[PDB]
């Protein structure tokens, strides 16, 4: 995440290049935590106390 | 002494009986619960 910032800051740094009409569609949101509730099964073992 | 031989017929095989029974359940009870464990335990390294 820190180097994807290090060429915009150089065509930052030169303004003579005519962004080139990126098409730049925004970052796609990162899917949202696979909310996957690792349900953790606890295994009880019961000890039936025969 | 001597005058009991009819009755240990009849009670030598209900203590094998009561006993073959319980020694039943003891190991039965635990099997299966041995085996719910064991599926258990596998289904969550599967899902781990």
């Amino acid at each position: 995440g820190v180097v994807k910032k290090a060429p915009s800051a150089l065509k930052a740094a030169n303004p003579s290049v005519k962004k080139p009409a990126a098409f730049l569609k925004p970052p796609v949101q990162p899917p949202s935590k696979p909310e996957g509730e690792q349900k953790a099964v606890e295994v009880k073992s019961e000890e039936t106390k025969s | 002494w001597a005058d009991y031989v009819l009755p240990l017929i009849v009670t030598v095989p209900i203590v094998v009986i009561i006993l073959s029974v319980t020694l039943g359940l003891t190991i039965g009870i635990p099997m299966h619960r041995n085996k719910k464990a064991l599926q258990a335990g596998f289904d969550l390294s599967n899902k781990k």
